[PDB]
């Protein structure tokens, strides 16, 4: 369904179409929330 | 157009704001906020918490702090 | 409202039944004439200028008559309930968004052709219910459709309590979702409306519809979101602006076939239907046969109308004057 | 040069 | 996002050494009028006779297909919904109709065309307004038609008229339509002004904010805010009629102040959606609804016109489309949304931007895009919008669907001089007067998306 192609490693927010990695948390956005992985 | 109000407000749903206005009493605040904001069609999602008048003699201070949260979203 | 014809069709309006010639003074009246061997029925009438008489029907050459109530020409509204599909979800799913689809058949033209199409939309929230849902998808379909500025009024909205599941609470563009003050909303009625009349030059006419479905994704699939049947009518048009278009055609037949045209310069025919009235019809069809040679018949009938309040106590006395004088066995509505 | 139109204007027009 | 106020209005009833300059300044922290005059201009004007109402001709369609009211078995009893077959073993049965449509031994369908024919036996028997055929079926059916395909609502379409090869006598009959009719109105307009060269009463001042914080023309002023009188009279009018003919609204010498809706009192009875929350889900199934009943496949071109802030929000929901077209991969090679731009700073020096300026949906729609200045008007549209601007430059205005040969929007005139002027000297007033008014012929074909916060 929903395809992303990037990971991007910040402190602060990614854009909606990108993974947030921030210190050890994998952060992704669907249902128009920000979402950890765990 | 006697004393200067800033306000804390919170946008219901939608965010967090800060404002000020010129007017003489502070209901009058939260019409000059609610009719002449940028949610001007939707003027009942404006929720006024605090109002406090801008008083002059530190003239060196904050007046206003709201910050939103990755975790308040 | 131009009708079809066999051949020439003639009706009187019954607004006062007497029992003989010299009785007939009201504009409305009638009393059916026939002889004592009952070989001819006619119907002598009180115009506005004078009684006046039917054609002399021959009571051999009788074809068929019935008589027509009121409540078996009234329109039924169509209504459409629209709901929630329950194998979609029978909860609005958050961030997808809900539009509606209402299509027109008829818009302004007499053909399918001519379709008009109106929307409702609405994205659902994270904590939004099912009830909640059709609060804001009601305000959000009477704001599209039934605006002060619009031509005709197309549809009504109206939604149905659960806990009383009976009657209609109405929507229209002024209504706000803080006086839609009920937390248990099941279905959405979608139900179209009488179309504007004026006799002769615009008819009875109705634009019929089917509220249609967009697609949503639930869980990655595309599902349209919701069902909309089709539920039993509730309200009836009634037969007064039908039957004053009926007389307005057949005041043609013996008047005048110029109406209004060269406007100064007219004859003006009175009628005494009122629109404001629901009648019953009687149709007495027959014709005539010549006399060695022109055996083909001349297809004619004869319309009379009768109004009733409740019970049909004026097309009954009618039936009952027509079978106790001509010898017929018209059946009694 | 004028087109007949513009005589009807400098006509329709008024004279008033 | 939030705004800084620049600039404050104020009325004079609450307040030389060298210049500068002799051009009067105009600083851009201080909002401007705006004419309608590129909006009205762009429509043609058509010219009548005299100020009476004014009507034409307007042309339907013919291919009907009657509703069936009720269905009845051959001993008069109506067919209900969940009743058992009808007509089974080619039996006869009737169908009632609101009018005399068909004829004698033709070939009808329901819904289902070709699948259940009816013959019809006979002419119809006329019950009140309603034509009762007694029909049977065409099909060599020998188990009838499912009572759900007999009821209120069903459409009914003719086929043909067939008989036997000998000895037959004669069937069906042929039909005839007709058109319709509809009028428009005007309005009158009129100005004074209590006046020479200078100001009277009606003065606003306009101080701007900074840190450390001539004579009139009236001769322009009046043809000018009399020129916005005939813009938002042609434009931004009403009507006042009943469904009577009735007038609601009386002036001062007792006759009825009659008025015309203007343009865009015209163009919202047709067409109109208003929407909270701009998506292509909407628009383009809107439009292409609009357009496959009503435009050919090579004629599908709509130029929707908006303000200026209404073009960032189809840039950023096209975008929204586009970044989830999980297929494609978008590169910089073909779009380009950098490039190189020559520069002293570096030899390959890049740049940066784009805005999607056009949709195209299938089926051949193309849904293009352009900005209408004045839909930004700071004094007439007054409620604000969240994401910057006035809120009515969120609305989307398609206007020209398809080909006419004729306008469709155009604004009548009378022959000639139809304004007025006129001078009072007592007291000095200066009178000014003119009738107006705009027809839209067929609002079918224009198409307006507002948003809600604009209605009711």
């Amino acid at each position: 369904m929903k395809t992303l192609r990037t990971l991007k490693i910040s402190p602060n927010a990614p854009d909606i179409n990108s993974v947030w990695l921030y210190k050890g948390t994998m952060k992704y956005f669907n249902n128009g929330e920000w979402e950890t992985i765990g | 157009a006697m004393q200067l109000w800033v306000m804390e407000y919170e946008v219901t749903g939608i965010g967090k704001g800060c404002a000020m206005c010129k007017a003489i009493n502070p209901q009058q605040a939260e019409m000059l906020l609610k009719s002449n904001g940028i949610y001007n069609g939707s003027s009942y999602l404006y929720k006024v918490t605090r109002i406090e008048q801008v008083i002059v003699p530190p003239c060196n201070g904050l007046m206003a702090e709201q910050v939103v949260t990755y975790k308040d979203v | 409202m131009v009708i079809s014809i066999n051949q020439v069709r003639q009706l009187y309006v019954a607004k006062a039944l007497k029992a003989n010639t010299a009785a007939l003074t009201t504009a409305g009246d009638i009393v059916p004439k026939a002889d004592t061997a009952k070989t001819t029925l006619y119907f002598q009438s009180m115009s506005p200028a004078g009684i006046v008489a039917s054609d002399k029907i021959n009571l051999k050459h009788v074809l068929y008559a019935k008589a027509t109530p009121s409540e078996a020409l009234a329109h039924k509204l169509v209504r459409y309930s629209v709901t929630l599909d329950a194998d979609v979800s029978a909860t609005p799913v958050a961030g997808q968004n809900y539009i509606l689809r209402l299509a027109f058949r008829q818009y302004i033209g007499l053909s399918e052709e001519d379709q008009y199409f109106k929307y409702g939309e609405v994205i659902a929230r994270s904590g939004m219910t099912a009830s909640d849902f059709y609060k804001k998808m009601a305000i959000s379909l009477a704001k599209n459709l039934e605006n002060k500025t619009e031509s005709t009024p197309l549809v009504n909205i109206y939604l149905i309590s659960a806990a009383a599941a009976s009657t209609d609470v109405p929507v229209t563009s002024a209504t706000k979702e803080s006086d839609l003050t009920a937390t248990d909303y099941n279905q959405i009625i979608i139900e179209e409306t009488e179309q504007p009349w004026v006799l002769g030059m615009m008819p009875q006419a109705f634009i019929p519809f089917t509220p249609q479905f967009l697609t949503i994704t639930v869980d990655g699939e595309d599902r349209l979101w919701g069902v909309a049947t089709v539920v039993t009518p509730t309200k009836t048009v009634p037969d007064g602006h039908l039957i004053a278009d009926l007389e307005y055609f057949c005041m043609g037949a013996r008047g005048d076939i110029y109406r209004g045209m060269g406007y100064p310069n007219i004859i003006k025919t009175t009628y005494l239907v009122d629109p404001g009235a629901v009648y019953d019809v009687l149709d007495i069809h027959y014709f005539y046969t010549g006399s060695n040679e022109s055996v083909q018949k001349s297809e004619k009938t004869i319309t009379l109308v009768a109004v009733d309040d409740g019970s049909h106590t004026a097309m009954n006395a009618l039936i009952g004057a027509i079978n106790t004088a001509s010898g017929l066995t018209i059946a009694t509505l | 040069v004028l087109s007949p139109k513009d005589i009807k204007y400098i006509e329709t027009m008024p004279d008033y | 996002a939030g705004k800084l106020g620049k600039f404050q209005m104020l009325g004079f009833q609450h307040w030389a050494p060298q210049k500068a300059t002799n051009l009067m300044v105009q600083l851009l922290a201080f909002y401007r009028g705006k004419s309608l005059d590129t909006f009205l201009n762009s429509f043609p004007t058509r010219e009548f006779e005299d100020d009476n109402e004014y009507y034409w001709d307007v042309i339907g369609s013919s291919r009907r297909n009657i509703p069936l009211v009720e269905a009845r078995d051959e001993n008069g009893v109506v067919v209900a919904a969940n009743a058992a077959n009808v007509g089974v073993g080619t039996s006869p049965f009737y169908l009632v109709f609101p009018e005399d449509w068909f004829a004698d031994g033709e070939v009808i369908v329901g819904n289902l065309n070709q699948v259940y024919p009816f013959r019809i036996l006979g002419d119809a028997r006329m019950e009140g307004t309603n034509a009762v055929y007694k029909v049977e079926l065409m099909g060599g059916n020998t188990q009838g038609v499912p009572a759900e395909r007999l009821q209120q609502g069903e459409r009914f379409s003719i086929e043909f008229a067939p008989v036997e090869k000998e000895l037959s006598r004669k069937v069906g009959d042929v039909r005839f339509t007709s058109p319709v009719s509809m009028r428009n109105e005007w309005t009158t307009i009129r100005i004074q002004h209590k006046v020479g060269n200078k100001l009277n009463k009606k003065l606003a001042m306009g101080i701007p904010m900074v840190r450390n914080l001539w004579m009139h023309y009236v001769d322009w002023e009046v043809e000018l805010q009399f020129d916005e009188y005939k813009n938002n009279a042609m434009a931004w009018g009403t009507s006042n009629r009943n469904l009577n003919g009735e007038y609601m609204n009386f002036g001062k010498s007792g006759n009825a102040i009659k008025t015309g809706a203007g343009i865009f009192e015209q163009t919202e009875v047709a067409n109109t959606m208003y929407y909270n929350t701009f998506s292509l889900k909407l628009l383009e199934d809107a439009l292409y609804e609009l357009s496959a009943s009503k435009l050919a496949m090579d004629d599908r071109l709509f130029v929707i016109k908006t303000g200026e802030r209404g073009a960032i929000q189809f840039h950023k929901e096209v975008l929204k489309t586009v970044s989830g077209w999980t297929t494609f991969v978008l590169d910089n090679n073909s779009t380009r949304v950098v490039e190189k731009v020559q520069s002293r700073l570096h030899s390959n020096a890049l740049s940066a931007g784009f805005q999607f300026v056009e949709y195209k949906a299938p089926n051949g729609v193309r849904v293009r895009l352009d900005v209408d200045p004045f839909y930004d008007d700071p004094v007439r549209n007054k409620i604000l919008h969240p994401m910057g601007g006035v809120a009515f430059s969120y609305r989307y205005d398609i206007w020209y669907i398809g080909t006419m040969d004729q306008p469709n929007i155009f604004k009548c005139k009378i022959k000639g001089d139809n304004e007025y002027r006129g001078y009072q000297w007592g007291s000095a007033v200066i009178h000014r007067m003119a009738t107006l008014g705009v027809c839209v012929l067929d609002p079918t074909r224009t198409m307006s998306l507002i948003p809600a916060i604009l209605q009711g």
